């Protein structure tokens, strides 16, 4: 999952 | 959530209020490259489709929103509402050199192939090179207002804290992935020139020539 921005 | 992921968020916001405020405020938006707006918006677009299929929490939704709502805010007043400020004579980067074969790598090197997983690879390399139609302005004008190199600060220094980041979440949480990593640096890489002179000429009351 890509739980940065 | 760390710190440095937090002030780097918190400065990328910073920057994005600094702009669009300095816009609106003064009714202008010369000196200010249309072209790095539009890629700016253009990684959001492509990097935040995960809004529809996954829920980290309430802050990141809403940051993710708020840049959305912002860059595209940011886009409008440029080419439509003080469109007879915008310097289109000086923003000349050809932004196709950018977009079609940052397009092309985020097919061929990614972690999945999937449309989801290329689009978000796509806004990971676009954002490395997306302030440099903005370098490339100033270098052909010559100089960059105090506003202006304010908002190139923030928006360095957002990469460069989210590289720190990266090493600490790497240390506590086992986390790693190369591609925004390499991008990262790439994308902190090609604000050294601005660093330089930012600290030495900027923080000192001189100009800042590129
Ligand atoms: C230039 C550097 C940039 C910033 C770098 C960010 C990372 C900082 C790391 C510090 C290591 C020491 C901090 C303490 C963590 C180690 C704790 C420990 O020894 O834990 C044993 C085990 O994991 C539990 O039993
Ligand atoms: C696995 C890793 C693969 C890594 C290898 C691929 C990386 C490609 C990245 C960026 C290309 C940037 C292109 C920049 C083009 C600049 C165009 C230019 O300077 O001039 C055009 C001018 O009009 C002439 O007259
Ligand atoms: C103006 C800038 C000039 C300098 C530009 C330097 C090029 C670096 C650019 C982008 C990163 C390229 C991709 C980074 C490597 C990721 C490879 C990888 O491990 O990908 C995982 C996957 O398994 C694979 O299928
Ligand atoms: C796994 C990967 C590890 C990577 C480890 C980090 C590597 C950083 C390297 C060099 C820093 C100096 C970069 C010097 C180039 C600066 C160019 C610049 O700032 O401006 C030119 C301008 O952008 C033209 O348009
Ligand atoms: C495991 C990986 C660990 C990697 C950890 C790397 C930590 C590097 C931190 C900051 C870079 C700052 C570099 C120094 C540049 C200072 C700012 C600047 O631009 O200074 C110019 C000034 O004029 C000079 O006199
Ligand atoms: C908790 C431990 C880790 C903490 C990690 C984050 C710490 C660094 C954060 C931000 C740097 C702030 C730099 C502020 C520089 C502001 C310069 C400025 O705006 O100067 C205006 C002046 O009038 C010139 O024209």
């Amino acid at each position: 999952e890509h739980d940065e921005l | 959530m760390n710190i440095f992921r937090l002030t780097g968020d918190l400065s990328h916001l910073a920057a994005i209020i600094i702009l669009l405020l300095k816009i609106w405020k003064s009714r202008s938006c010369a000196g200010i490259s249309g072209k790095s707006q539009l890629l700016f918006a253009l990684v959001f677009t492509t990097r935040y489709l995960d809004l529809f299929t996954s829920f980290i929490s309430l802050y990141n939704t809403s940051m993710k929103l708020i840049y959305i709502a912002c860059s595209y805010a940011t886009v409008y007043l440029i080419y439509m509402k003080f469109k007879a400020t915008y310097d289109g004579n000086h923003d000349t980067f050809r932004v196709e050199f950018l977009i079609v074969p940052v397009g092309g790598l985020s097919f061929l090197v990614n972690h999945d192939f999937s449309p989801l997983e290329i689009l978000w690879t796509f806004s990971i390399y676009l954002e490395s090179v997306a302030i440099l139609p903005q370098l490339f302005m100033i270098s052909k004008t010559g100089e960059a207002e105090t506003i202006t190199t304010h908002y190139l600060f923030f928006l360095g220094l957002y990469r460069a804290l989210y590289l720190v980041n990266w090493i600490w979440r790497y240390y506590f949480e086992g986390f790693f992935d190369l591609i925004a990593v390499v991008a990262g640096v790439v994308q902190t890489v090609l604000y050294c020139d601005f660093f330089y002179l930012y600290v030495t000429k900027v923080l000192k009351g001189k100009k800042l020539s590129l």
